[PDB]
């Protein structure tokens, strides 16, 4: 995945155009989008040389 | 020359038999004390959760 260039972190299977229609207030939807967009832009990996050491 | 030698000869088979059993007993106890030891290590999911929390997500 890193070679291809896709985001390192997991990405949920969501269709935000549906979520916007579903919820009445944008605040929870915007918060969810912020959380997932921050998650997908971070590499949840540690150094398994230092960990093994 | 005669008497003690004969009675030592009579003793040999039983002592040999008993000492063989004693040796087998030691080996058996050695095997019986062996038990695979499985260790438990901190699950990495908690590490992944603390990583996420540190991001302020």
């Amino acid at each position: 995945r890193e070679e291809e260039g896709l985001p390192g972190g997991p990405v949920p299977r969501i269709n935000w155009p549906q979520e916007y229609s579903s919820f009445i207030d944008r605040e929870p939807v915007v918060a969810k989008r912020i959380r997932y967009d921050t998650l997908a832009s971070t590499t949840l990996e540690r150094d398994e040389k230092q960990i093994e050491s | 020359d005669i008497m003690v030698p004969s009675f030592v000869y009579n003793k040999l088979p039983v002592i040999h038999f008993l000492q063989e059993k004693r040796a087998e007993q030691k080996l058996r106890r050695v095997l019986d004390e062996t038990y695979t030891e499985w260790t438990e290590e901190l699950d990495q999911a908690h590490v992944t959760d603390a990583i996420t929390r540190s991001l302020n997500i």
